[PDB]
């Protein structure tokens, strides 16, 4: 394991040297710049070379027809052009009971509910991930939305606070409901 | 050795149809555009017509010629054979 | 479509296959053979996995530096053509009208350095009457991967390869295209073509015999020590190989004092390490071997290294 | 059936390997073009062309996904993922193995790699890969100067001045702040001294001086 | 009517959201049949539906629909004369593609489309039939049946209004056919577009170089008998009277270039005007004009007609632009050779006026080397400026560099290895280095070579060679003996001119000779010089220690370097053996291959091959043996074996068939060059016939009478067949049939030969 | 799609008469309007090499035999025009542009005259002038005498169209789907009706209407002066009355009625087999295949056939019936009369 989240080649480029500019001799211009090439430094600070993960981000998944994914922060949003809402909410609830997951709480008048740890199985990576989810389901176009929400994401006893996880665990749980569904 | 040329063409004549007080559109119709020009703080177009043929040389003319700060009042300065 | 070693000039059309055959360089016994022919074959797809082929050929064969050597001169000697005494070019030529069928299995599951899946293929040859020597043979390799880890990084792998010869109709095999082995596919230890029966003049150089068997074992472990990229193009094993050929013309005793070659019971064992390593210049193969139990007037090979074929 | 297909090949993209994965992927975007995961099949499929290294159908696969996606939230990823391509292809030979310098082949790869990366880290300034892009960039300029300054180091070998102070001033005025500008400035110096002009030779060896080596 | 909601019915692929966004009316809106009226026809126009029906529940306004079909598949059957990719190509482009849907009104239309198609390429009986199969959740599989029309055959063309050439002279050099020869089954009689105006415009041009002035086509007619089984092609000519040339005018800003031009634009008074010759002249003034920098003029030439004389004079009005200057020289494609080396190779320099000859004589240079497949100059203009151009080279790379090497070691054995490495770009730096090495328990060949094409920028070349070899004669007991060479050499070589070049070197040989069964030849050479060895006893040495100085002179002009079609080559080299030495010889031996091509495609090429050389000895001395030169075997000269031609030797108690060589021998070929129509390059076919002859200037007839007399060359040995090379990643590689039709009592003959060659 | 099988041989009236002598070698694979002519006792015809015989019309005596083909001497004429014979000359035209005049008796008097282009109509004598109608959209008018007059009309632009006369004007066809009609003097009064959406659109003009087909196939009758009565529903009719016999480019044999077009009937026994024109004779219909098969038809419904293989080649040229003889040209180049 640990090579499919990688570049591939070697990190040398990362060691390259400091572009140095020099200065400029005494009565005397020099075309500093005119063309492009020119570079911005924002310090980031992002992971690099082998470090950074370049696994394809996890798309929320809509198996329905007419149905629509949009994700936003810690939230994917799967909106289902439907009749009724209050029959879809225990069904999502037949599908997570199929499941298993543990439900710390529960409510069917405010049709939401909040899990215990999720623990998933992907190969592509080595230290598996703990996911504690509130999903609920609103009506907001008159058709329902199913909504995951990551409330707290542990890899490994650390808990982890980078971007790419919270998409891509929360649309594990996302495409999980929507499979099943 | 094989022939080496360098720079832009000139002739007598159109070397010298260019006088004081001339733009910078005119001249450059007239013989071309510069090859090298000065890119250090003044603008001084630097026409250089190098050639060596093998075994035998140099024959250099240099054709500077040093601009206003908008483009009049060429001066003209001929150097004609190298030494 | 046309290759130029040491050994041939094999080219082939798209089939016509004109094959130069020179064992004055090489390691059988001296003589040449210079041969052209032409066949065509209907492969039929059966699962994906399988397929079989018919194919009808002509092959014309020439020979003309036949160093003098007794179990080579039975060969013409059954055929009717008189054999010449000591002398050192002599010529003879025949057509063979050749059928040829075969069976092959793959289920391999990539290109270079399998993990896991099979091979197989199982291929034979009869002559139709009409040729001038009828013979038989029928040969068969197998190459199989069996991973015993999660990650397919230990795999044990084996494989064995099995070939006979016959002649039917009262008639004899061509000491050509007779099968060989000790060269580094077949048995590590050995030079090219070591395994067999000898070369016997009017010597130690294996002509060969008309019936094979072959097995080989091999673990396959990680190699510890390499680089951060290359993972997947160093191979490193270790193997044991066995092999044995032996003759069914000349299994009697009519030249005595001589180990007659009709006994395969000298197995021939050879133990010893392999790294296989795809560079960006070529392949290599490096095998540091010992004879673990071998057989009187042949040839070792003990550290063999080739970059390429 | 494409809700099987789909887990198969996904589990094979997790665990497998990448033939099978690819061939699964290409399987399923041909069956159903117009899926409901049409867009993360084409990225999947890019990943595994990128990671199995055949690559004119990974680039292929690039360019059709941005002509078709134009407009996407993870458009980041395969923006790096087309300059991760094309440094791949410049960098990808056998000298390495020998360790002969790689500065005088061909630059084409490189000025595209470099473009890539300059609309990557202009358009999208807060996304995870921008530190990788910035180092990605800065080691292509290097790299393109020296290409610059053995050209113009075979010129001085050769011998045609106005070539060389010709290349000299391009490459200070694209390339002002890396190494090989600095070495070549001498160079430009020689050419200029070498034919008959002592006044631009003044002021080369004053901004040299001025940036002691 | 009040709408307090909107209700769907048979939406499937279309959701919700599209149908209610497409609606005019919307809900709590006040509604009339107007209203209706254009929502209905709104849905309708969106392209998503077949039949739609807007009415009134209770309260609710109910949109019904049936979604149109979604192509799952599109199929081709009978379509014998178009891929179904490209018929593919046409009709998503027009409309129809899998995933979108079919509009049920239309299938008619597609056929009729595609039929229209088959009707505008020739077949006007083609019927294209679309079967349109249903599947579930609303699903069709469109199937498109293509049956070809009977051939429509293209009868006759007629030329009305010729008074001086014939019709059917003029069929014979159109493209188009009426009676194809029943011996000559390779055209049909069809009938296409372009061709048509390719048979106008052949017709105008061969009009208008005979000499005629005024002529100009009228009107074409196609006709077609009324059941589509036949094309009648009609044109109406006139032609005015044959004309002649009075004499050329030149007016224009050119630059003093003005006697070459009046030069060149010569023409014979009595001379008639010419179609060909016009823009002859025409495209030599700009070649003549870009030859100086004036890269891009402005060159009209038309005539003004004079009818009264029968004679008409032209004028060309030239118009040269401003010089175009170089600015930047760019090479793309080159992934594993330096850049240095093509800027090596180019002639044309940087910063300079642009020669538009010696920018050509660069991608000669380029293309003669062989390590490129192809070379091609574009000429590129950056907008920048007005006069200043780029000049960039594209090239595809060519790798013929092949590792073969082995080591093989025993205890119980010597150690044996195999090795062949020849490379002409090692690294692409430049160099070429090789090594072959062989030892398989008694022959041991082993030769190092670097040399350098380049060791200053002038052209200066220096390498060497170092080579060490020894066998054990008991392997083959047919005049072979124990040998042991070692030697090295240091070869300098610099041009003297662009196309010539000469070289001159240093080197030690030494040259070990025992174990040799007497025949006269050698022992010929050891009464001279050495000792005088006992007649019929074995066991006998010789070593010599030689200080060779050898010099050649090249001339080589061709385009390719390896499948060359144009020009020739000439090789001299000899050598000498200077005073400080055992046996003092020199050698010179001179190779000539001469290449002519016939047609202007370059495609059937002659090829001559021409082979000299000659030994002699100095002061009595008796120019060793083992240096001789032998002919046979293939690319010497083909149908022998290897090594077989020449005297044959004479051994001592007394005769045998081992050939030795000999001082003197000539060589010559005419080959043939003929395309393959097959193969899409890397092949070449060629028939081949060729002369040997080797022979020995020191056999005294005064002795022998019986044994052959060889000093006479009238013995000329011959060849004929046919060879096909072939190029390979492995290396250039040839294979011959050759049948000798002329040949002697000893040659040891073979039919089929296969080895590098080349 | 292909050749539909022969009727049904229930013969009443039997063919078996014929007296047959070739002619040149035939018109190959090409098609064009090669038939014979009669008038006075002597039957003309021609072929495509040139040679022309006059035959008695009894047994085919009384022949002289001429050579009309003209770097070589006698050069094949392309003779593509059919034949005509009216007051003692016989007219024939080429496709190399020519049209010659022979005299009756001997064929001596060759007088010719070029013209504009190809000369694929039939060639058409009244009032002293004949009327050329040309390839490339011409129409030219030759002098009976010596040609010297030579006015022309040029029209747009596959079909040649034959002209006819009617109390001074010319009617004519055209190439583009559009009937003219053209005063036979310089063409002073010129009216032009579309009356389309190959084929010798050949007008006949009875109670003052023209009647014309068209290549698409739509019929159409105008008024002689105006052309505004007008119903609309190779093509050859004839008119014989009060109806009208054709035969169709669907090839199905129909008879309509002369006023509007109602009384369709279809007898499409003959399908696709490519007929040529039908023709009145003895108050039956005869028609023409191109397998080589001849067919009678009856005229009360179209219902009885009497087919007979005649000439192993075909027929693809128009049957003449006058003077109590029925003549038809072969693709081998003989001729056949026949009676019942």
């Amino acid at each position: 394991s640990r090579y499919k989240r990688q570049v591939s080649g070697d990190e040398a480029y990362l060691e390259a040297a400091p572009l140095a500019e020099l200065h400029a001799p005494a009565g005397m211009i020099l075309p500093v710049t005119s063309g492009d090439y020119a570079i911005p430094v924002t310090n980031g600070s992002g992971a690099v070379g082998k470090a950074l993960d370049i696994r394809p981000p996890a798309q929320p998944l809509a198996l329905v027809s007419g149905a629509r994914t949009q994700f936003t922060g810690d939230t994917a949003s799967l909106l289902v052009e439907n009749g009724r809402g209050n029959t879809l909410w225990p069904q999502v609830v037949s599908v997570l009971q199929a499941k298993n997951y543990t439900i710390t709480q529960r409510d069917d008048a405010g049709q939401t509910l909040t899990t215990d740890w999720v623990q998933w199985n992907r190969l592509d990576e080595d230290e598996q991930y703990r996911g504690r989810y509130q999903i609920s389901v609103k009506p907001q176009g008159y058709q329902q939305a199913v909504t995951v929400k990551l409330l707290n994401l542990e890899q490994a006893g650390k808990p982890v606070a980078d971007a790419a996880s919270m998409q891509r665990y929360s649309t594990e749980m996302m495409n999980v409901i929507s499979a099943g569904l | 050795r094989p022939d080496i040329n360098q720079g832009n063409y000139l002739t007598a004549n159109d070397v010298s149809k260019i006088r004081v007080g001339m733009t910078q559109q005119q001249v450059a119709y007239a013989l071309g555009t510069p090859l090298m020009s000065d890119p250090f703080g003044t603008n001084t177009w630097f026409y250089v017509f190098r050639q060596q043929p093998g075994h035998e040389g140099v024959t250099q003319q240099t054709l500077t010629l040093t601009f206003n700060s908008s483009g009049v009042l060429t001066n003209i300065d001929n150097k004609p054979a190298l030494s | 479509n046309g290759t130029k070693n040491d050994y041939q000039c094999y080219a082939e059309l798209s089939r016509l296959f004109y094959n130069d055959f020179q064992a004055d360089d090489a390691d059988l016994s001296d003589y040449t053979n210079k041969s052209y022919g032409t066949d065509v074959t209907l492969g039929f797809p059966i699962n994906e996995y399988n397929s079989l082929r018919a194919g009808l050929g002509y092959v014309h064969n020439s020979l003309s530096n036949m160093q003098p050597q007794v179990a080579m001169w039975r060969y013409l000697y059954s055929m009717g053509e008189h054999p010449s005494t000591s002398d050192q070019d002599n010529s003879f030529k025949t057509d063979d009208f050749t059928f040829n069928y075969g069976w092959t299995y793959n289920k391999l599951d990539r290109g270079y350095f399998p993990t896991d899946g099979s091979r197989v293929n199982l291929t034979g040859k009869v002559t139709i009457p009409g040729s001038d020597n009828e013979y038989y043979k029928v040969t068969l390799d197998t190459a199989t991967y069996v991973p015993i880890d999660d990650d397919h990084k230990w795999v044990v792998l084996g494989r064995t390869r099995w070939g006979y010869g016959d002649g039917l109709g009262g008639k004899e095999m061509p000491f050509y295209e007779n099968f060989y082995a000790g060269g580094s596919s077949t048995v590590r230890g050995f030079q090219s073509n070591t395994i067999g029966p000898k070369a016997v003049y009017f010597s130690d150089d294996a002509v060969g015999g008309n019936a094979m068997a072959v097995a080989s074992l091999e673990f396959i472990t990680p190699t510890p020590f390499i680089s951060d990229k290359y993972a997947n193009s160093v191979r490193t094993s270790f193997f044991w190989d066995m092999g044995t050929v032996w003759d069914t013309n000349w299994d009697s005793s009519q030249y005595s004092g001589y180990p007659d070659y009709s006994d395969p019971s000298n197995i021939r064992m050879s133990a010893g390490i392999a790294l296989q390593w795809m560079s960006p210049l070529g392949p290599l193969v490096f095998s540091y071997a010992q004879p673990f139990k071998k057989y009187d007037g042949d040839k070792a090979e003990q550290f063999q290294f080739n970059i390429g074929k | 059936p494409p809700n099987e297909i789909y887990a198969t090949a996904q589990q094979k993209l997790q665990d497998g390997n990448w033939r099978q994965a690819i061939t699964q992927l290409e399987a399923l975007d041909n069956r159903y073009p117009f899926g409901p995961y049409s867009q993360q099949v084409q990225l999947d499929l890019i990943y595994a062309y990128y990671k199995n290294a055949d690559l004119p159908l990974a680039q292929a696969a690039i360019d059709r996904f941005i002509r078709l996606n134009p407009t996407h939230p993870n458009i980041d990823y395969v923006m790096y993922m087309r300059g991760l391509t094309n440094m791949a292809l410049d960098d990808s030979a056998l000298q390495g193995f020998f360790g002969v310098d790689r500065s005088d082949r061909d630059p084409q790869h490189a000025r595209a790699a470099f473009s890539d990366f300059s609309k990557l880290v202009r358009g999208y300034p807060n996304s995870q890969y921008t530190t990788d892009a910035t180092k990605r960039l800065v080691f292509l300029k290097d790299r393109l100067a020296k290409y610059e300054y053995s050209v113009a180091e075979y010129y001085t070998e050769r011998g045609a001045w106005v070539a060389v102070v010709n290349r000299v001033e391009g490459m200070l005025r694209d390339y002002p702040d890396t190494q090989a500008t600095r070495d070549a400035l001498p160079l430009m110096e020689n050419a200029y001294r070498q034919m008959q002009m002592n006044a631009q030779a003044e002021k080369v060896a004053k901004i040299i001086a001025a940036n002691s080596s | 009517f009040v709408v307090k909601d909107i209700h769907f019915e048979g939406l499937q692929r279309v959701a919700v959201g599209a149908a209610l966004l497409s609606m005019p009316v919307r809900t709590g809106d006040t509604v009339n049949d107007e209203d209706i009226s254009n929502t209905i026809r709104a849905l309708f126009a969106t392209g998503n539906f077949e039949d739609v029906r807007v009415l009134r529940d209770g309260d609710t306004l109910l949109v019904q629909v049936k979604e149109r079909p979604t192509i799952a598949s599109i199929t081709f059957s009978g379509n014998k004369s178009v891929k179904d990719d490209m018929l593919k190509q046409n009709l998503e482009a027009s409309g129809v593609r899998v995933g979108e849907s079919l509009d049920r009104t239309t299938i008619a239309d597609i056929e009729k489309g595609l039929e229209d198609f088959y009707y505008s390429v020739g077949k006007y009986s083609a019927s294209v039939k679309a079967v349109v199969t249903p599947l579930p959740r609303n699903r069709v599989d469109l199937k498109l049946v293509f049956q070809e029309g009977v051939s429509a055959e293209i009868q006759q063309i007629n030329i009305v209004g010729n008074h001086a050439f014939t019709t059917d002279e003029l069929i014979s050099h159109f493209q188009l056919r009426d009676e194809v020869p029943w011996w000559n089954v390779v055209g049909d009689r069809k009938y296409q577009k372009q061709k048509l105006a390719g048979d106008l415009e052949t017709l105008r041009s061969y009009y208008l170089d005979r000499g005629y002035a005024r002529f100009n086509i009228d009107s074409t007619q196609v006709s077609l008998t009324p059941d589509k089984k036949g094309i009648y092609v009609t044109v109406n000519i006139t032609e005015g009277d044959q004309y002649k040339l009075s004499g050329v005018e030149v007016s224009g800003n050119l630059a003093g270039h003005s006697a070459e031009i009046e030069q060149l634009t010569k023409i014979e008074p009595g001379e008639l005007y010419n179609g060909t010759k016009v823009t002859k002249m025409e495209d030599d003034i700009k070649k003549l004009l870009g030859r100086y920098g004036y890269a891009y003029p402005r060159v009209q030439s038309m005539p003004e007609i004079n009818d009264a004389d029968k004679t008409v004079k032209l004028r060309v009005n030239v118009d040269a632009g401003n010089r175009f200057y170089v600015r930047k020289i760019r090479f793309e494609g080159n992934d594993t050779s330096k850049d240095a080396v093509l800027r090596r190779e180019m002639r044309q320099m940087e910063g300079a006026w642009l020669g538009s000859d010696l920018v050509d004589q660069g991608k000669e240079r380029l293309n003669r080397l062989g390590f490129f497949e192809t070379v091609d100059t574009d000429t590129q203009r950056v907008p920048g400026s007005p006069d200043q151009v780029d000049v960039v080279y594209k090239v595809k790379e060519r790798n013929t560099g092949s590792f073969n090497f082995g080591i093989g070691y025993g205890t119980e054995s010597g150690v044996s290895f195999q090795a062949g490495v020849q490379q002409d770009n090692w690294l692409g730096t430049g160099y070429a280095v090789g090594i072959n090495g062989t030892k398989n328990d008694y022959q041991t060949y082993a030769e190092l070579s670097v040399t350098n094409p380049y060791f200053t920028v002038d052209g200066v070349s220096l390498g060497g060679r170092l080579f060490y070899n020894d066998f054990q004669a008991d392997d083959a007991d047919l005049s072979d003996y124990t040998n042991k060479s070692y030697g090295t050499d240091v070869t300098l070589g610099f041009p003297i001119n662009e196309y010539n070049s000469l070289r001159a070197g240093l080197g030690y040989v030494h040259n070990s000779l025992s174990n040799m069964q007497p025949q006269v030849a050698m022992w010929r050479y050891l009464y001279s010089m050495g000792e005088h060895p006992s007649t019929s006893d074995q066991d006998n040495s010789f070593k010599t220690d030689d200080f060779t100085f050898n010099y050649g002179w090249t001339y080589n002009k061709l385009d390719r370097g390896y499948f060359p079609t144009d020009g020739s080559r000439v090789n001299l080299t000899g050598k000498v053996t200077i005073p400080g030495s055992d046996n003092e010889y020199y050698k010179v031996t001179l190779d000539t291959a001469t290449y002519v091509p016939i047609d202007d495609d370059h495609k059937w090429v002659v090829l001559g091959r021409t082979r000299w050389g000659y030994g002699d000895g100095l002061g009595g001395k008796e120019m060793p043996f083992y240096e001789n030169f032998y002919a046979g075997g293939s690319s010497t000269v083909r149908g022998f074996q290897s090594n077989t031609i020449g005297p044959k030797a004479v051994y001592f108690p007394s005769k045998s068939d081992d050939a030795v060589g000999g001082n003197a021998m000539a060589v010559a070929s005419l080959e043939f060059i003929t395309p393959t129509p097959f193969i899409s390059n890397s092949v070449r076919t060629s028939f081949f016939w060729d002369m040997g002859t080797v022979w020995d200037t020191n056999w005294d007839s005064s002795q022998y009478s019986g044994y052959p007399d060889y000093s006479d060359p009238s013995n000329i040995r011959m060849s004929a067949g046919i060879a096909l090379q072939w190029m390979s990643p492995l290396g250039p590689l040839v294979f011959s049939y050759a049948q000798p039709f002329k040949k002697y009592d000893g040659d040891k003959a073979e039919q089929f030969q296969c080895n590098i060659g080349k | 799609v292909k050749m539909s099988p022969l009727p049904t041989v229930e013969n009443q009236f039997t063919p078996t008469t014929a007296w047959s002598t070739s002619v040149g070698s035939g018109i190959g694979n090409f098609y064009s309007n090669l038939h014979p002519a009669l008038a006075d006792n002597v039957v003309y015809a021609a072929d495509r090499a040139g040679l022309v015989k006059a035959l008695n019309a009894d047994d085919g005596k009384e022949i002289w035999s001429v050579s009309l083909a003209e770097w070589f001497s006698k050069e094949p004429a392309l003779l593509s025009g059919g034949v005509t014979v009216s007051g003692g000359h016989v007219y024939i035209g080429s496709e190399k542009a020519q049209v010659y005049a022979l005299n009756t008796s001997d064929g001596t008097v060759a007088w010719q005259t070029k013209v504009a282009g190809e000369a694929l109509s039939r060639p058409v004598v009244s009032d002293g002038l004949v009327l050329i109608h040309t390839s490339n959209g011409q129409l030219q008018a030759l002098n009976e005498a010596d040609g010297a007059v030579k006015w022309t009309v040029n029209l747009d632009m596959r079909g040649e169209s034959a002209p006819t006369t009617a109390f001074g004007a010319a009617v004519v066809g055209g190439d583009n789907g559009r009937v003219s009609a053209v005063l036979m003097e310089q063409g002073q009064m010129i009216w032009q009706q579309r009356i389309s959406q190959d084929v010798d659109t050949t007008p006949v003009v009875v109670n003052g209407v023209v009647f014309a087909l068209a290549y698409n196939g739509n019929l159409t009758a105008l008024d002689l002066r105006s052309g505004q009565i007008m119903w609309k529903r190779v093509n050859d009719f004839i008119v014989d009355g009060n109806r009208i016999y054709l035969v169709d480019q669907n090839d199905r044999v129909m008879a309509l009625t002369i006023d509007g077009g109602v009384t369709l009937w279809t007898q499409s026994d003959l399908l696709h087999r490519l007929l040529t024109s039908p023709v009145l004779y003895n108050g039956n219909l005869v028609v023409g295949d191109s397998e080589g098969y001849l067919h009678w038809i009856n005229v009360e419904d179209g219902r009885f056939v009497a087919q007979q293989k005649v000439d192993s080649s075909g027929f693809q040229t128009e049957p003449v019936a006058a003077d109590g003889k029925l003549l038809i040209q072969a693709k081998d180049g003989t001729v056949y009369s026949i009676t019942r």
